């Protein structure tokens, strides 16, 4: 229900690296739930099955060895006003629900600025209209800007950039390595 | 760096349809002042490239600056009118844009940029049900536009109408048969569309993309996942089953070698240990 400064900073960095395009990834955690970090998957046209179902296994193979487990899924729509979840968000959340309970469907509202929908027997209903819980807002807002002003998103890499060149690390070592000292 | 390199960079970022607006405007703002005299009639295409990029960057302090210097040199030009319409649309003024484009279409009825900006608003306003129809009409008028034929595929994929997106990707693959990306995206559409009647095409196309570009890895993963999906199908015959289990093994014998060379390139990190445990399943 809470996100770590690393998860939030990686989310905002991937969202800023491709503003014109959509943003998607998988929030993975340790095995009440805290989102330690996210693995950003793709951008642009996301309504495609094979590359999305490859990321499932190619991230599980890393998390099972790194003692991690995938907990949630975030999406950022192309438009700046529309933040309603598409069919893809539901179809991916239902897939992780069968392997890990308490799945959170995150919608990055471009114009806080984050919605969290939870499934309770009927649908996916958000909680941001009522209230959204985080560990500490000012710390995250400071450390995010600290990496934003330096234009560090140009250095960030996601799974789509990794499928182009394997020399790129989808786990973002050089990002959280700077996050720890800030 | 010298201006003769900045010009080459601004030409390369224009040949390929890149959208790195920040890095484009950072170099354009210099060429507007620091090297305006070193290049002659090359400054107008740079103005057009910098205005549209600064619009994405959300900096109108340079958009209007590059727009007025184009309105002065080319008075009444149709490209500069399109730039003005795009600026209107970026400043949320969707009302004057339609009138400007109808005024443009009445002088030169063969104009197409106005026809495309007339659907750019519909994509921006969210009327994708209307945008797809207005784009299909334009395609019925101007066939062969290999940009609108891909925007239509994108709109159909976002609309989850995977059936008709294949009809556009085929029109794209007939004109660019040497482009592996058009094969990969068609293989993905066939994969997402249906089952055995479509996986049989997706497996072929994920392999044709590899044959056209042996450095493609998305096509390799697609071929592996499409061969496994036909191997694990109940309606699959024993012949198709064993051929698919051969294709999958042949693809996995190269996935690890690619990852082995990748892990060899990085003396610190070893990536071979990541994918191999997945290939044995």
């Amino acid at each position: 229900v809470k996100l770590t400064t690393q998860a939030y900073c990686k989310m905002v960095l991937h969202g800023a690296k491709y503003p014109h395009c959509a943003v998607n990834g998988l929030l993975v955690a340790e095995k009440h739930t805290l989102f330690v970090d996210c693995i950003p998957l793709f951008h642009g046209t996301l309504a495609l099955a094979p590359m999305l179902e490859v990321a499932l296994t190619l991230i599980d193979s890393w998390c099972k060895d790194h003692s991690y487990v995938i907990a949630g899924y975030y999406q950022a729509n192309e438009r700046v006003k529309d933040a309603s979840p598409n069919q893809v968000a539901e179809k991916v959340a239902s897939r992780i629900a069968e392997g890990f309970s308490d799945t959170a469907l995150i919608m990055v509202d471009n114009t806080p600025t984050i919605h969290v929908y939870e499934h309770h027997e009927n649908r996916w209903r958000c909680r941001d209209p009522h209230h959204d819980y985080c560990e500490d807002w000012p710390e995250a807002q400071r450390i995010s800007a600290s990496l934003l002003d330096s234009r560090s998103y140009e250095t960030l890499v996601d799974f789509d950039n990794h499928l182009d060149d394997i020399r790129n690390d989808w786990t973002n070592p050089e990002i959280n390595k700077a996050v720890l000292h800030l | 760096v010298t201006w003769e390199e900045m010009r080459d960079k601004m030409r390369k970022w224009r040949e390929e349809n890149s959208r790195n607006s920040e890095q484009i405007v950072e170099v354009g703002e210099e060429l507007i002042n620091e090297y305006a005299s070193k290049l002659g009639d090359d400054i107008w295409i740079i103005y057009e490239q910098v205005m549209i990029a600064a619009l994405d960057y959300g900096r109108d302090d340079l958009a209007l600056f590059c727009l007025q210097e184009l309105r002065r040199q080319f008075p009444g030009s149709h490209r500069v009118k399109r730039l003005t319409g795009m600026r209107f649309e970026a400043m949320e003024r969707y009302d004057d844009a339609i009138q400007l484009y109808d005024r443009i279409l009445q002088e030169d009825p063969t104009n197409t940029a106005a026809r495309k900006r007339k659907i750019a608003i519909r994509k921006a306003q969210g009327k994708n049900v209307e945008a797809i129809r207005e784009l299909n009409e334009y395609l019925e008028q101007f066939v062969g536009d290999q940009e609108a034929w891909h925007e239509l595929a994108e709109l159909y994929i976002n609309e989850h109408d995977y059936a008709k997106a294949a009809f556009c990707l085929e029109e794209l693959m007939m004109t660019n048969p040497h482009n592996h990306l058009y094969c990969q995206q068609y293989a993905e559409v066939k994969y997402t569309q249906g089952g055995l009647e479509n996986l049989e095409l997706s497996r072929k196309y994920f392999a044709q993309a590899l044959k056209l570009n042996n450095r493609n890895m998305r096509a390799l993963f697609g071929l592996y996942m499409s061969a496994s999906h036909i191997a694990s199908n109940p309606k699959a015959s024993a012949k198709t089953k064993k051929d698919n289990m051969k294709y999958a093994s042949w693809a996995a014998s190269q996935i690890n070698r690619a990852y082995q060379f990748a892990g060899r390139s990085k003396k610190e990190t070893k990536y071979s240990l990541k994918a191999v445990e997945d290939m044995l399943e």
